């Protein structure tokens, strides 16, 4: 699967 | 390069690394696939992003 690119 | 853990992350996949502040992850590869690092921690590789972290000058 995607990865988003996550956030604090 | 090393980097040290600045925000918290939980793996999403198995891939992945579960970090927390104050961490410090070892032999850090920047990884084709934007925003995602490569490194070790506890002895084991993994992924992790690289907001959540900063390098160690």
């Amino acid at each position: 699967p995607p990865k988003p690119r996550p956030r604090r | 390069v090393d980097y040290i853990v600045e925000y918290d992350y939980d793996a999403v996949h198995d891939d992945e690394l579960t970090i927390r502040v104050g961490e410090i992850i070892r032999n850090v590869k920047k990884l084709q696939e934007e925003g995602w690092l490569e490194g070790e921690l506890n002895g084991r590789r993994g992924m992790f992003p690289d907001n959540f972290v900063k390098e160690i000058k």
